[PDB]
């Protein structure tokens, strides 16, 4: 939505000193490089001109866009790094299970009847969350894509199956 | 509403009838059967049998036998020390070229 | 701990590739006996010199046993 | 739906006879295909000049 | 890897704001709102998140970053992104 | 054994087979016509066997 | 015909069997990895039969076994050709992936997909050792794609990683382009020379194999990652750690290179085209060598180091070196492929984490992998008496000692300066420092299967090159009176690259901070060859598929010119045709001046 | 000869006659008990072609298609028994009836010994295709793909009709034996390359080369699954088997007069491959693929080369079993999806396991890999076409390289990558689509150990 | 020997005796040994009683000869009759002549390997012999098409003598 001024000095903050860390490495510099850029960081903070702080922004990037390490430095996890997505080929849907022969579900009883409840859950919850939406929906379609909480008790939250039953990171 | 039909059947899926249905039709026996009609008539004899008709056919093209010929032609060319095969193919003595 | 992995219903497939092994052995072993049962119950034709007084016959012109069968019940 | 219709159907219903395409299309239809007949005719005005006279070597060369 | 979970977390996770120096350690509650309570600057908790980061080896983003703000929640974004639950 | 209804659903299996049965046999009538030069072009023209009278069929 | 024939033949019969096996999927579906990895074992001791008779007396089969088929004057035929270079390949290749398979089994513990992973490796190992063992040159067109496309499964292991399908993607076209190299050769020397057998093209003396000797160097320049063709390889590090220990390292890379070793002895005749090869692999060694001592990627450093060493093997097959280039195969077979598995080690063990910024301590944390990777960049490096030693001291002293290029000879020095600079980086960052992985450490690497993995390839490496040099016949010419100022040399560049990369190194440890240098800026970026050129020609080629082509020709023009042309001049007088008015008075008349035309005017009566 | 025309046609009643849920098994039945009587025929003689009458013959070509298309008649009955168990029983055995009344006719038109018999149901197989591609099929421009198909062969076909009949009254008969030893040095007269012209634009047209293609696109697309393959494994092959047979009279005028065809089939084909680069849609990717090997076998036969002639027999069994197979693959994910769009149905490996097998398999023959007989074909092509002349390899091999890519990107779009998370149909997939892919793939490696089989009347 | 020698000449194997003057023991001669009473023995025992039972009920197979038949320089203009016994005897020696470029090569590639180093001067007669071959294969069927037939093969020889005796007027000046 509205990206505002302060949080984009805040990723400013982060991204820079990741990529400070990158070229630091050693710790007892990275340390001491990032006190230094915190100092000239907060030292500028009284500035009852917004315009003037987004001219002290114009030229930081710039500084940054030629001081960023060619290669920074990523958790190998995030995107870009090298364990991205790499464990996706093993997590399947759980949909696909209800494909499963009997023979094959009756290798898993109790699993497969904690499933039953699941789906008898998300049966009659549908229409309850699906009313709870229209009922509370703004005039004119959503305006944000976050979405509401359950408001009366018991019900579940609107939306929540695919969430909440979302395969694990670690699949295996 | 433009003309009276019918909305769009929905794919039955032979699996939640059958669960052990074969993708050959609707009905559980025939499908049974139509999966050993396939692969008998299939794989057993045409696949089987038939690569081993085509493996042990007879000789084809006569690429054995123009071998044969080849090493007693060969064997009688060199014992005369004439050579070893002619450039010339129909023999030009009986040939009568125009002037 | 150990805890319920999610996996695609391999039955089908299994069954699938189960049933190549029965059907094309089905025919396979048998094939595979009477190829190796020839070949050590009758042997291999040698390449002998035509006899004088007789042409040989139509499929005699070969030296293994199943293309000389093949060329007398079918060619 | 719409990205395989504007690119699959929706093309030549709004197509339009126009200096920029028709250049372009001779320029990559017929273009390509004289150069390439130019080169392969040079190529092969070459090759034969070579062995009427004898001027090129086949003396392995039999499975052609 | 053994499986860590959320009393895991939790240990290293007020382990790290003891360790932070403007965090000292006597009023470090669970439930400790940084600014409103330790006035810790939110300057200061762009820099607190990667230190997290570091800690338990992968990725904040920006959106939830500034989002995650109570040592509990700072728990609480830990386990379910790595489906802790015991 | 229903084999009053078994021929009836079954009956269709045997009219390719025959076929093949019916090919080869236009196949062997055909040829007849076609003799013209039975052991007659000099590559393959040899003496007749004391009892065979046809060389190829 | 003794055993020789036979047996080195069932060599590669034994490793068929588990591919066989697996197919039947009675195969043990638990222990199936621990089954391949005996079964490559058994097929490197049958292999040892064939070498200690070689040695003893020196003798090379050529296996022709069932004539596939027949073309006139063609009988192409599986036929295997137990050279000297096949019959010491088989068990150096063997006793590599024998140590990966021991090792792959500790690194893939978790991987569900293991059994599949162990059957991809043997259906390489199977696409390689056909490869090398060679007699026409149609199977060795069988392995040179059987074991790309192999390449290609393996590095996409991880199928759901987009960039790993890329890298996958990358690999498979780079190497392409070398096969329209190798393509061009085969047609060459069948209209020309009319086979393909290695031995009727070598009889036929075609001593000026211009186009063949261009399209072998094509060919092994994509298989090689050669300059042009490189980049695939560094990007191969996308996949798997044993899958690059393995194929991306020290065997499947090496393929293009062993491809002129094969034909040498047409190589040597020509003089102009072994001045490229030369080149080529000069330039390779730097461009390789100065992306390589800037990244901050254990895979990407050891891989660049790799792509360097193709860049010098073809060096020495540049000066009529074969022999010597295949001797330096075996001995990166050795210490290469350990130094991806020691690069394995620690990044399973400190949490899968492979940015060389993160380690640091690790020389006490890992008393046996920091041991192996010391010995094995001194191996690179070439100390004297081990390893690297036999080959590339012997390889930097013969290019010095020949009638070559001046500024390819300079090109090597640099690169061995530049080889030491690099295993600097990695001991130094690595190893030499403090620790920088997350708090908790999980670091091992007590489990036998890694232990006895990488000392078995440890013990190999130590001795190597003495074996292998005492124990073949002198088959190349010693040079022996070198004037010792440049028979140091190759002793002195790496000595030198070790100060100055020492002191660069340790300059990181002072307080200083300097903003990137331009240079920085270049070698970093992988030279900034993937930047543009695998930006900026696949867009052109895209853009031209879909913009012109098929939208411009396709469906625009092609369908104007003839259909819808003649669809628009057919209706257009349909219609005025039909279009009648109903009126006598206009059809009599029309009948009038029919009557008229056709009477008189159109001279039909006349 | 008689032993394999007639069951087929005998065939026809016994589907009409049959039970009401019987139809697909009895069919399937004697549809393969044909194929293993075709491949008795398979077997050669020495050079002499082997001759049954004045009406029928076979010689080392026809023999490896003849077998193809009876071993290819099961597979459409295997391949349509999904979209249309819900049709009245009557259009089940009228759909029935079309596919072996159209195979009966191929059957015919390869074992033809005359030219103008082999030109009568030459134009006959477009009559069941036609009502197949209408009819049947599943989509609504099938209506304009049929009205392109039919007249782009048919604009093409009586010029020829017309060549034909000028043949029997200057040259006497037109028998392929009588033609073959009579042949005479055709002239370069101005009315001879309106001679070559008409003899030849017959097979371009069912040959698609680049300009004469267009009809492919929308034939393969718009058609059933049936449709696709006859048109795509059999019916493109049909140009094919013509012109070996029919250049034997067009020589020396063929030395001079194949440039223009050369040309814009070597072109044609790196035009072509790059269109399949960027395809939105699976079937017409796979659709244009079939133009690029087919415009590979253009150059092939236009050479008239003994080693050209063997590749192009090679191709063109290899091709049609590939094409057949991956318009299978495309065939059995649609209805899962109920689209054509590439995109729309990502990561089926991870749903599907053995379907990523099966459709990686079909890649790597199409990918020329070698030993594939793809691979021979193509291998065979590029060797004669160099001695031809030395530049062609440059598009001859490029065309190698972007085989690859396009090749592959199917693979890595469909296959590999993230499931797509909406879709929630895609059942496992039913034994029988796997056992028409086995159908398929195996035959393919077994004619691995024996290409003299299919390298045709050169070898 | 089934095959024959002159066929396929090949040179006696110069085979050196073994004279080591190492004390320690020659392995090699060792695996041979092993491999002889476990992989060569029991093969052997097993091939012996193949060949016995083959010996046990032998039938045998002949060669098929071809009688010769007028070719087409003296077959009547037109007259089909007389052209099919031509064409077929003309393919039947192309055949022939293709295996017999086929033994040339075998035997120009067996001189590689049994030559080893020596293969650039030991065997320049086989070298030459395929040369001749060679030249003489393509002054009989080279470039005769891919519908070759009797016809063009006199076509195109016909041209050479014409082309050979018009230079032959031309030397006699
Ligand atoms: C121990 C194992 C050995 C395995 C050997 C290899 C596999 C052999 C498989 C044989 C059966 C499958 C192939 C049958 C081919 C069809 C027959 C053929 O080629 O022509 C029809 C053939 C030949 O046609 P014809 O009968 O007009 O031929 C006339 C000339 N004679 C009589 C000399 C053959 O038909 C017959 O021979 C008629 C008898 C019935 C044949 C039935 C064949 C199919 C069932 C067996
Ligand atoms: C001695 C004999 C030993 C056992 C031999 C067993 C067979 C074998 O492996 O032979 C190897 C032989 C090897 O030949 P060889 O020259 O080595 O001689 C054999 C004998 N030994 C090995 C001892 C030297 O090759 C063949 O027989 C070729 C087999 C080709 C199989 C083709 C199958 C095609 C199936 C097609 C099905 C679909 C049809 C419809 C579609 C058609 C296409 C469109
Ligand atoms: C004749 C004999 C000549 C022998 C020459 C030996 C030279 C050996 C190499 C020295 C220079 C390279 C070096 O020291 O690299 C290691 C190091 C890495 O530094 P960097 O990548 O910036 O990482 C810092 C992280 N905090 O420190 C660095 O400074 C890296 C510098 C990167 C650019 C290096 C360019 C080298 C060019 C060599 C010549 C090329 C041809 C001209
Ligand atoms: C959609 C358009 C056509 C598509 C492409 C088809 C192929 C292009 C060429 C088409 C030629 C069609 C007519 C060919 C019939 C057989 C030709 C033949 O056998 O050769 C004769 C060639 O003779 C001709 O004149 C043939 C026709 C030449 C071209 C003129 C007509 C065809 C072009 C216009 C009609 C088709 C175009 C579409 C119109 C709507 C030999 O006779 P001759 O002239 O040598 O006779 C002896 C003596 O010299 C005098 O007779
Ligand atoms: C390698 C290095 C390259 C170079 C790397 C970057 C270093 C150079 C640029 C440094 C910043 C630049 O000088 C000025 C600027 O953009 S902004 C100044 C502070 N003023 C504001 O941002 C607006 C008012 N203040 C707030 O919004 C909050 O105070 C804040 C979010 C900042 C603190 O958190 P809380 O408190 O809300």
């Amino acid at each position: 939505a509205y990206l505002t001024h302060q949080q984009k000095v805040l990723r400013l903050y982060k991204r820079a000193l990741r990529h400070l860390e990158s070229w630091c490495v050693h710790r007892d510099k990275y340390r001491y490089f990032a006190c230094l850029m915190r100092a000239r960081f907060d030292e500028h903070k009284n500035e009852k001109d917004m315009v003037k702080a987004t001219q002290l922004l114009r030229q930081a990037e710039e500084e940054f866009w030629y001081g960023q390490h060619p290669q920074p430095y990523i958790f190998p996890e995030s995107p870009g790094g090298t364990s991205y997505e790499r464990y996706e080929c093993y997590k399947v849907p759980e949909w696909c299970l209800d494909d499963w022969h009997p023979s094959e579900k009756a290798m898993y009883p109790d699993y497969f009847a904690k499933r039953e409840q699941w789906k008898r859950l998300r049966r009659e919850s549908w229409e309850r969350e699906v009313k709870q939406l229209q009922e509370e929906t703004p005039p004119g379609g959503p305006r944000t894509e976050a979405l509401p909480p359950a408001r009366k008790e018991g019900d579940l939250p609107p939306l929540w199956w695919h969430i909440v039953t979302r395969p694990r990171e670690r699949p295996m | 509403i433009r003309l009276q039909e019918d909305p769009d059947p929905e794919d039955e899926n032979l699996y939640e009838k059958n669960p052990d249905s074969h993708g050959y039709d609707k009905d559980p026996i025939v499908d049974l059967w139509n999966m050993r009609v396939v692969f008998f008539f299939g794989f057993s004899i045409v696949l089987v049998l038939g690569s081993t008709f085509v493996a042990y056919l007879p000789d084809y093209r006569m690429q054995e036998w123009a071998r044969r010929e080849a090493e007693r032609l060969v064997k009688y060319r060199e014992a005369n020390g004439l050579p070893l095969m002619e450039s010339n193919c129909f023999d030009p003595n009986k040939i009568q070229l125009p002037e | 701990k150990r805890l319920f992995i999610i996996k695609p219903s391999g039955f089908y497939d299994r069954r699938f590739l189960k049933l190549m092994r029965f059907y094309i052995l089905l025919t396979g072993i048998p094939v595979a006996i009477g190829i190796t049962l020839v070949n050590v119950f009758i042997g291999e034709a040698e390449l002998a010199d035509i006899p004088e007084g007789y042409v040989p016959e139509h499929w005699e012109y070969f030296k293994h046993p199943i293309s000389r069968w093949i060329a007398r019940t079918f060619y | 739906i719409r990205w395989t219709y504007a690119r699959s159907a929706n093309i030549y219903p709004n197509f339009r006879p126009t200096p920029k395409t028709s250049l372009l299309g001779a320029l990559f239809g017929i273009g390509p295909l004289f150069f390439w007949y130019y080169v392969f005719k040079t190529d092969r005005d070459k090759k034969e000049k070579l062995i009427q006279e004898g001027k090129l070597d086949q003396t392995f060369n039999i499975s052609y | 890897a053994p499986p860590l979970t959320l009393e895991a977390i939790k240990d290293r996770v007020l382990y790290v704001l003891k360790l932070y120096d403007k965090i000292d350690p006597e009023k470090l509650s669970v439930n400790s709102h940084f600014m409103k309570d330790l006035g810790l600057d939110s300057l200061d908790q762009v820099e607190i998140i990667m230190a997290m980061e570091d800690e338990f080896g992968f990725e904040i983003p920006d959106i939830d970053a500034e989002k995650l703000m109570c040592p509990q929640e700072i728990v609480d974004y830990i386990a379910d992104k790595k489906d802790v639950y015991e | 054994m229903n084999v009053l209804q078994i021929v009836r659903d079954h009956w269709v299996h045997i009219l390719v087979p025959v076929g093949f049965v019916f090919g080869c046999y236009l196949d062997r009538r055909s040829d007849e016509k076609l003799t013209a030069f039975r052991n007659k072009s000099l590559l393959f023209k040899r003496e007749l066997r004391p009892n065979e009278e046809v060389t190829w069929k | 015909m003794n055993p020789f024939a036979s047996l080195t033949l069932t060599t590669l019969i034994i490793l068929t069997i588990p591919i066989m096996m697996s197919n039947s999927n009675i195969y043990k579906t638990n222990l199936y990895p621990n089954y391949v990895k005996t079964t490559v074992s058994y097929a490197f001791t049958l292999s040892l039969v064939p070498l200690l008779m070689f040695m003893h007396t020196g003798q090379e089969m050529i296996i022709s076994n069932w004539h596939w088929m027949t073309l006139q004057t063609v009988e192409l035929s599986l036929s295997f050709k137990m050279d000297y270079f096949s019959v010491m390949f088989i068990p150096v290749a063997l006793f590599v992936t024998w140590s990966i398979m021991e090792f792959s089994m500790w690194y893939m513990h978790s991987d569900p997909f293991i059994n599949r992973f162990f059957k991809y490796l043997v259906l390489f190992l199977i696409t390689m050792m056909i490869l090398v063992t060679a007699n026409n040159l149609f199977q060795l067109f069988i392995g040179w794609e059987g074991v790309g496309i192999m390449s290609f499964l393996l590095i996409g292991w991880w199928h759901g990683r987009t960039d790993a399908n890329t890298a996958a993607l990358q690999a498979i076209l780079y190497n392409r382009i070398g096969d329209i190299g190798f393509v061009l050769s085969m047609a060459w020397f069948l209209t020309h020379s009319n086979a393909w057998d290695l031995q009727q093209i070598f009889m036929l003396n075609n001593e000026c194999p211009n186009m063949p000797l261009i399209g072998l160097l094509l060919a092994a320049a994509g298989k090689s990652a050669q300059f042009g063709l490189h980049p695939w390889l560094p990007s191969a590090m996308e996949g798997p750690t044993p899958v690059s220990a393995l194929l991306h390292s020290s065997t499947m890379v090496v393929a293009g290179v062993f491809l002129l070793i094969r034909f040498y002895p047409l190589m040597e005749t020509n003089k102009l085209v072994q001045t490229m090869t030369l080149c080529l692999g000069a330039i390779t060694t730097l461009f390789t060598a100065l992306c390589a001592i800037t990244q901050n990627d254990i895979k990407k450093i050891v891989a660049f180091s790799t792509s360097s060493q193709l860049g010098l093997m073809m060096v020495t097959i540049g000066i009529n070196q074969p022999h010597l280039a295949f001797l330096h195969i075996c001995m990166h077979a050795f210490f290469k492929a350990m130094l991806f598995m020691c690069s394995g080690s620690i990044i399973h063990s400190l949490n899968d984490e492979q940015d060389i910024r993160k380690m640091g301590g690790l020389y006490k944390a890992m008393p046996f992998t920091t041991t192996a990777l010391i010995i094995g960049s001194l191996a690179l490096t070439g100390m004297p008496y081990l390893t690297g030693f036999y080959s590339k001291d012997l390889i930097i002293e013969a290019v010095n000692m020949s009638y070559t290029n001046a500024w390819a000879l300079l090109m090597t020095l640099i690169a061995t300066s530049l080889t030491a600079a690099y295993s600097t980086r990695i001991i130094f960052f690595a190893f030499l420092g403090k620790p920088r992985f997350p708090p908790l450490v999980l670091i091992n690497e007590n489990n036998p299967l890694l232990i006895n993995s990488i000392k078995r390839l440890l013990i190999g490496s130590i001795f190597a090159g003495f074996i292998i040099s005492n124990n073949i016949p002198p088959m190349t010419v010693p040079n022996t009176t070198m004037p010792l100022y440049m028979k140091m040399t190759a002793l002195i560049v790496t000595i030198m690259g070790f100060m100055l990369a020492l002191e660069l190194n340790n300059t990181t440890y002072y307080l200083k901070f300097k903003y990137p240098s331009q240079t920085y800026k270049f070698s970093n970026m992988l030279g900034y060859y993937p930047s543009i050129m695998h930006r900026l020609p696949t867009y052109h080629n895209l853009s031209m598929s879909q913009k012109s082509a098929s939208s411009l020709l396709d469906l625009i023009w092609l369908e104007t010119i003839l259909p819808k042309t003649t669809s628009f001049i057919q209706m257009k007088m349909s219609i005025m045709v039909s279009n009648q008015k109903g009126l006598i008075k206009l059809y009599f008349l029309s009948f009038l001046i029919t009557i008229m035309i056709s009477m008189t005017l159109f001279n039909y009566h006349e | 000869m008689l032993k394999i025309i007639i069951p087929t046609t005998m065939l026809l009643p016994m589907t009409w006659m049959s039970k009401h849920n019987m139809i697909w098994i009895n069919a399937t039945v004697h549809s393969l008990l044909i194929s293993l009587i075709s491949l008795s025929l398979l077997n050669q003689l020495g050079e002499n072609s082997l001759n049954f009458s004045l009406t029928f013959f076979s010689d080392s070509l026809s023999a490896p298609l003849l077998v193809l298309t009876t071993w290819l008649l099961p597979l459409m009955l295997m391949a349509s028994q999904s979209h249309l168990s819900k049709e009245t029983t009557t259009r089940k055995k009228l759909y029935i009836t079309m596919l072996i009344l159209l195979q009966l006719f191929l059957i015919m038109t390869f074992t033809a010994t005359e030219l103008i018999l082999f030109y009568i149901l030459f134009e006959a197989t477009l009559v069941p295709t036609l009502i197949i591609i209408t009819r049947w099929g599943n989509q609504t421009e099938r209506l304009n793909a049929g009205l392109y198909f039919l007249f782009y062969t048919l604009a093409g076909s009586l010029p020829l009709l017309v060549a034909l009949v000028y043949i029997q009254n200057t040259t006497g008969s037109l028998n392929f034996l009588i033609i073959h030893y009579w042949s005479h040095p055709l002239s370069n007269s101005w009315s001879n390359i309106f001679m070559w012209l008409a003899c030849i634009m017959a097979f371009m047209v069912k040959m698609p080369l680049y300009g004469l293609h267009l009809w492919l696109p929308k034939a393969h697309v718009e058609a059933p699954i049936a449709g696709s393959m006859v048109l795509a494994a059999v019916l493109l092959k049909l140009g094919g088997y013509g012109m070996m047979r029919i250049t034997t009279i067009l020589n020396p005028l063929t030395n001079y007069m194949a440039y223009p065809f050369l040309m814009l089939s070597m072109w044609g084909m790196i035009m072509t491959s790059s269109i399949c680069l960027r395809q939105t849609d699976l079937k017409s990717l796979i659709a244009y693929s079939s133009v690029s090997h087919m415009a590979l076998v253009i150059v092939a036969i236009m050479i008239q080369t003994p080693w050209s002639f063997m590749g192009a027999t090679a191709l063109m069994i290899a091709h049609g079993l590939t094409s057949s197979m991956l318009f299978c693959l495309a065939n059995t994910n649609y209805e899962r999806v109920h689209s054509r769009t590439m995109i729309l149905a990502r990561g089926l490996q991870t749903l599907l396991p053995l379907m990523a097998t099966w459709w990686l398999m079909a890649s790597l023959t199409n990918l020329a890999l070698p030993p594939s007989i793809n691979l021979i074909g193509e291998l065979f092509i590029i060797t004669a076409s160099f001695s031809w002349s030395n530049i062609t390899i440059i598009l001859m091999g490029m065309n190698m390289m972007i085989t690859a890519l396009y090749s592959l990107y199917m693979l890595i779009t469909t296959q590999r990558g993230k499931y797509t998370h909406h879709i929630n149909n895609i059942k496992a997939s039913f034994t029988r689509e796997n056992a028409l892919m086995a159908l398929h793939i195996l035959p393919l490696l077994l004619l691995t150990l024996n290409p003299k089989m299919i390298l045709g009347p050169l070898y | 020997d089934s095959w024959d020698k002159d066929v396929y000449p090949e040179p006696p194997r110069r085979t050196p005796a073994p004279a080591p003057q190492t004390s320690l023991p020659n392995p090699v001669t060792y695996l041979t040994k092993i491999f002889d009473l476990l992989v060569d023995r029991p093969v052997t025992l097993a091939r012996e009683f193949i060949e016995q039972q083959h010996a046990k009920n032998r039938y045998y197979y002949y060669h098929r000869e071809f009688r010769r038949v007028p070719d087409i320089t003296e077959c009547e203009e037109k007259d089909i009759l007389c052209m099919f016994e031509a064409e077929m005897q003309w393919r039947r020696d192309y055949k022939v002549d293709q295996e017999i470029v086929n033994i040339i090569q075998e035997r120009l590639k067996a001189c590689q390997q049994r030559e080893g180093e020596s293969y650039r001067q030991n065997c320049a007669k086989e070298l030459e012999q395929f040369t001749q071959v060679s030249k003489a294969f393509q002054d009989r069927y080279s470039d005769l098409g891919a519908h070759y037939s009797a016809r063009k093969c006199l076509a195109k020889q016909k041209q050479r003598m014409l082309a050979e005796r018009k230079a032959a007027k031309e030397a006699a000046a």
